[PDB]
Order: structure tokens, then C-alpha cells, then sequence
RNA sequence: GGCGUAAAGCGCACGCAGGCGGUUUGUUAAGUCAGAUGUGAAAUCCCCGGGCUCAACCUGGGAACUGCAUCUGAUACUGGCAAGCUUGAGUCUCGUAGAGGGGGGUAGAAUUCCAGGUGUAGCGGUGAAAUGCGUAGAGAUCUGGAGGAAUACCGGUGGCGAAGGCGGCCCCCUGGACGAAGACUGACGCUCAGGUGCGAAAGCGUGGGGAGCAAACAGGAUUAGAUACCCUGGUAGUCCACGCCGUAAACGAUGUCGACUUGGAGGUUGUGCCCUUGAGGCGUGGCUUCCGGAGCUAACGCGUUAAGUCGACCGCCUGGGGA
């Protein structure tokens, strides 16, 4: 949240000018070398805003839905969404998780049944064939909704990193009318989010420096 | 070439309204700032003040309530192809009510109600809903 | 077109003063000298038309001028048309 | 109510009548507005009652008759008049790019033809053939000459032009567009029925020219037939000068002029700034190609060069045939 740890992780660099999007000339400071610079006057205040309402959410008995599905923020989200009992989609989005919820629900039940037959059930009815194509369907299972199998119903408050690369999932949401948190970078559409964050979505440190702070409010607000 | 300068102020509320531009510039005149000084009172902008002396630009400022248009609908109603007069007991009602419609009566620019109360006709600049 | 010394006699002796260009009465007399000019030049060309467009441009220029002065002041009208030889 | 594709934008432009018209002041009170007066026949229509036993019907009173004229005022807007102003529209200065137009000259490559040398039995053509040319020496090759037409490479969703269109090089005459900084005139403007002008190709008239190509035509094929596609020739024509014709899927199937509305990548042509680092970067105009946002659309799609939001004027459409 500090600007000045902000801009040492990244933030305020955005992408080219070509591929910006003017939705989000509001939030852009400038350009130095044929990049966007976003304004982290712009951003920490919002940015502020979202822990705020997300601690509100934490508090009033909320599940939080981290969603970010690049390859540089995967294992970062996973991280920080189990650092607060939390849920998470670090793969694939899967679509129709949230609008087409009652049939993903059997597929829950399904590798909720495979695991637990797996590992406390233990079968041992192996023939050495069907034991392996079961194992492939649960670990195919696991990475597609490892997740949200603890998650029960739809959430309260979505955390998407890269609006743009998870648009699905931000059109889900605003479907079922659930507030979205979407790091929102310079090439992103700012229409579908409630609070946007404008802020650099590719570096790795960044999106760690997002996730502490997020994954810090929800944990304060679990704690009252 | 430019022969409605009043339509043309009306476009280009609309179009900034519609862009969700902060403020329009236009230049100015004397019936452009009746106009505006009729929608200012009534509440459809916020502000507008006239710059210049040789050349004078008149800018309005756009007013927007929940990140909507406050001006939803603009009309040319008298126009230089077809001129439009109304007397006092045939003045429109813009919205049944809810909206202006801005008529040039004798006694200077106002708003339709502002005339009926009046008791004056004239012509019928605009709608303003 | 016209050189520019033909068109500086021109401006001085039809003008207001040596800067006086954008007068009416140098401005037809402008015109009237270039389709003078062009009137030989299309004696012998009879078969261009992309010139003879932008000559009746000329003319349709110059007319609208000496209207506008013509409505204007009939006087200054009719000492230019006096000093240029028009009204066909 | 419409005109990109369903019916509908004149092929394009100039322009008279007409329609409309930037901005300020004064004046008038023609349009406009307000009030009053006169009139707007009666019946009918409508409202409240009355009489027919009810109703139809009859009838009292009122409202209405949305209109016209006159008189008295109002002056915001439109109009008239007078004086202004510079931002629309033009003029001048200096340059820039361009197959813009008209006239004359010239260059090279190639086709054809004529004459000659070498040389010998084929060439040409096709799916295959044949018609055709060839022992009278073809085709091939080499040399010289004649004539006409068009300008490889450059060459490019490149450039110019109102449109149609414009392509070697040189000269002469000539129109438009754009840019820089100023000066000047001061609404001189936009559109335009009728009118006029330009208007691909084909076609017509007169006089030339005629290499290549090629309607008609002839022959050889193919075919059930083949008045065609294919082949061998070939006249008009295509070319030039001067007239006529006035039509095209003359297309962006999108009239002209002006204003406003997020972006991206290019092309082309000016111009400004900076140790110019560089064939650099950053601005600022003109024209232009592709994609795409809001919006619009029946959809396709258009999308700052709109088919988005508006204004002025014009042309056009009213089911398919007949036509």
C-alpha cells in the first residue's frame, strides 16, 4: 500500500501504447520509452478502498474467490488465498464456475468422492488400469477445482489479477451480481470491475505485494 | 456551412454528454448564453462562464448524477428550415412535465412553465428532458 | 498565372495602398487580368477543358465579387467596371 | 417513413430564380406574442336541464365555431434598414509534391512485313487433331530497311483530377491542391428546380492511317446438333484531326456543405524543435489504406474519410410484372 514499496515492486509500469485501452486514461500518469506509466496517486487510494471492503467482507462471514490463471501469478495466488482459509482458481477457469454452479457442484462431488476413495477408502481394487485412469481424473479434477471444493456455494467478493486475461470470470460475477477486485492494468477493460485497482498485473513482485495485502486485510478482518 | 449555431450548441452538449465529457467549449453569443444561463437555472449543467473578448468561447460544464447523463434528451424544435411559434395556451410540456422545453418570449429567454406563468407565447427553441 | 510584377501593378494601381490584396476592386481586377490572360492561351487550346474548369472558376468568382460590390456600393462598382471594360 | 445490399443519391460539376445563413450595436414592429373590439347566420356537434309513459325525437340555456379584420402594446427570436467585427469565405508573399490538361519532338524493347546470307524438312496449333504455312526452301539464325501502336523494370489496398480518367523521356502553354509566417477585404457564404458545361467503351460523319489484336465472316475441329467455347485466317473497329452521340455494375451500389464524438497500425506530402547522434526523437497540418470502441443497423456491417449526434438545400422511392 506504501507508494514508495509500490514503486520499488513494479507497479507503475504498465504496457505498450498500442495495446492500451482508453477506458483507462483516468488511471495513466504518462509513457517513457513507449510504455504507460500508471499513476500510483490514482492507485493507492483505490487500492485502499478494496482492502477496506474486502476486510468488510472478511467480517460479515464472506468467502472471498481469488482468480488469477497466468503463469506468473498461479502459484502466488494459491499461496495467498491458503494463507487465509480462502478459495482459490490458479488454473483454468472453467466456464460457468459461478452462473453454471449447479453442475460444477457434481463435478466437486466427484473428485471429492474420488479422493476420499483414494486416500482414506483406499480401494485397492487396482487391475492396474482403471486404478491409474481414476488417479488421471482426479489429479485433472484437482487442477481444474482443487480450489473451490470447500467453498460450498457461490462467493461474496471475487480477487481477479489481470481483468483482462480472466474477462469470463468478471462477466460470471456481474451476472450474479458479485463484487469484483480486479488488478486492472493499462490494456484491461475498467467496465466490469466494481473496484478497480490500477496496477501492474505481469511482475511477479507485484502481484505478491497485492496478494500480501490482500491476503493481510481478509486475515485481519477473519479475526475481528 | 454553419446556419444553426443553437443546434449546434445542443449537439454538442449532447455529444459531450454522450462521451461523458467534463465540459463543452463552443463560441459564443447572446443567445447561447440564454440559453445556457435557462438550462444552468433549471438545473440541466452545472456552470458556464464566456472567455474572450474579440472572439468569445462560451463553456459549459457538464453535470452527471450517477454517472449518467443528466441531460437525457436535447431537441431542436424551431428551426431556421421551419420556424415554430406557440401561443401561450398551446406551449408544450416536455416529460408531462418533468423535462423544459426553453421558449423566446418578448420578455427574454425562459422556460415554457416560466412563459405560461407569464402568460406569454414565442418560439419554441428547444426540448429539454 | 499571373507574374508577380503584373500582379504588384495590379494591387498598386487598383488598391488602397501597396498591401491593400484583399480589396474587392483588386480582387476582380485580379481576376479580370488572368482571364484576359488565359483567353489567348485558350484561343489555341480549344480542347482544354481542365483549364477552361479553373478559368470559369475565375469567372464565377469575379462575378460574385462585382455583385457583392455592385450591392455594396453601386459607385466604386461602377468606376471599376468603368476601368476594367465590362458589362460585356 | 425512408434511399450501402430490400423501391429509392442525378455520372460529375458550374450556376440564375428559390430555400437557408457567422457575430455586435442602434432603429423599425413585417413575421411572432399579449389584450380589447367587431364579426364568425340559425340548425348541427358537446354540457346541464325540460316535454313527449321510456327512447328516438322535440326543446331552454350555455359552451363551441380552433377563423378573419381592426385598434393598442411587447421586442426575446426571424425579417427590413444603418454602422460595425473577424472566426466562415476569398486576395497577396515564399515554397512543395503530383501518370492533372493541351501542343510539338524524340528513345529503346518487341510484333509484322520487304530484300539478302547460312541452312534443311518440317513449322504452327491442340486435350488430341485438322484447317493453315513449307522442297517455288518454310520454321531457326544473321544483316539491312519500312511502318504503326503501346510505353517492361520503376510500380506500391502509391499520386493527381469534380467525375469520366491520367503511366517512357524532353521542351512550350496551362489549371488545381497543400504548407510556413504575416498583411489585406470584411458574410462577399452553403445549396440549387429549370439552364449550361465536362462525360469510359461501343457507335456515327468527313479525311488520313492501319503493325498487333479482333465484332461480322470463312474454313478445321468438338457435338445428337454447335449459327459457341478451342484452332487457322480475317473486315469494321481499335490509332490521328475535327464534329456528333450523352450512355455504363458512370459503384463507395453511400448528393453537397458545416459542427461535435474513445483508439491502434501504416502510406504519401509539407513544416517546426532539439549535443540534429544516426536512415533519430518529439510536435503540427493535407490527402490516403486496414482493424476496431460507443453508437447506429433487419442483419451483414459502417465506425472521426460514419451507415454515430445534428443543421441547410437538392434529387429520388411508394408491392412484383406490364415497363
Amino acid at each position: 500500500v506504501s507508494m514508495r514499496d509500490m514503486l520499488k515492486a513494479g507497479v507503475h509500469f504498465g504496457h505498450q501504447t498500442r495495446y492500451w485501452n482508453p477506458k483507462m486514461k483516468p488511471f495513466i500518469f504518462g509513457a517513457r520509452n513507449k510504455v504507460h506509466i500508471i499513476n500510483l496517486e490514482k492507485t493507492v487510494p483505490m487500492f485502499n478502498e478494496a482492502l477496506a471492503e474486502l476486510n468488510k467482507i472478511a467480517s460479515r462471514k464472506g468467502k472471498i474467490l481469488f482468480v488469477g490463471t497466468k503463469r506468473a501469478a498461479s502459484e502466488a495466488v494459491k499461496d495467498a488465498a491458503l494463507s487465509c482459509d480462502q478459495f482459490f482458481v490458479n488454473h483454468r477457469w472453467l466456464g460457468g464456475m459461478l452462473t453454471n454452479w449447479k453442475t460444477v457442484r457434481q463435478s466437486i462431488k466427484r473428485l471429492k468422492d474420488l479422493e476420499t476413495q483414494s486416500q482414506d477408502g483406499t480401494f485397492d481394487k487396482l487391475t492396474k488400469k482403471e486404478a491409474l485412469m481414476r488417479t488421471r481424473e482426479l489429479e485433472k479434477l484437482e487442477n481444474s477445482l482443487g480450489g473451490i471444493k470447500d467453498m460450498g456455494g457461490l462467493p461474496d467478493a471475487l480477487f481477479v489479477i489481470d481483468a483482462d486475461h480472466e474477462h469470463i470470470a468478471i462477466k460470471e460475477a456481474n451476472n450474479l451480481g458479485i463484487p469484483v477486485f480486479a488488478i486492472v492494468d493499462t490494456n484491461s477493460d475498467p467496465d466490469g470491475v466494481d473496484f478497480v485497482i490500477p496496477g501492474n498485473d505481469d511482475a511477479i513482485r507485484a502481484v505478491t505485494l497485492y496478494l500480501g495485502a490482500v491476503a493481510a486485510t481478509v486475515r485481519e478482518g477473519r479475526s475481528q | 456551412s454553419m446556419q444553426d449555431p443553437i443546434a449546434d450548441m445542443l449537439t454538442r452538449i449532447r455529444n459531450g454528454q454522450a462521451a461523458n465529457k467534463a465540459a463543452v467549449t463552443m463560441p459564443s453569443s447572446k443567445l447561447k448564453v440564454a440559453i445556457a444561463n435557462v438550462l444552468k437555472e433549471e438545473g440541466f449543467i452545472e456552470d458556464f462562464k464566456v472567455e474572450g473578448d474579440t472572439k468569445p468561447e462560451l463553456e459549459l460544464t457538464l453535470k452527471y448524477f450517477q454517472g449518467k447523463a443528466v441531460v437525457e434528451s436535447i431537441q431542436r424544435v424551431s428551426r431556421p428550415g421551419l420556424r415554430i411559434y406557440k401561443r401561450k395556451d398551446e406551449l408544450p410540456k416536455v416529460m408531462a412535465g418533468l423535462g423544459i422545453a426553453v421558449v423566446s418570449t418578448s420578455k427574454g429567454v425562459m422556460t415554457d412553465r416560466a412563459a405560461r406563468q407569464a402568460g406569454l407565447g414565442g418560439e419554441i427553441i428547444c426540448y429539454v428532458a | 498565372s499571373l507574374s508577380t510584377e503584373a500582379t504588384a501593378k495590379i494591387v498598386s494601381e487598383f488598391g488602397r495602398d501597396a498591401n491593400d490584396t484583399g480589396s474587392t476592386e483588386v480582387q476582380v481586377a485580379l481576376l479580370t487580368a488572368q482571364i484576359n490572360h488565359l483567353q489567348g492561351h485558350f484561343a489555341e487550346h480549344k480542347k482544354d477543358h481542365h483549364s477552361r474548369r479553373g478559368l470559369l472558376r475565375m469567372v464565377s468568382q469575379r462575378r460574385k465579387l462585382l455583385d457583392y460590390l455592385k450591392r455594396k456600393d453601386v459607385a466604386r462598382y461602377t468606376q471599376l467596371i468603368e476601368r476594367l471594360g465590362l458589362r460585356r
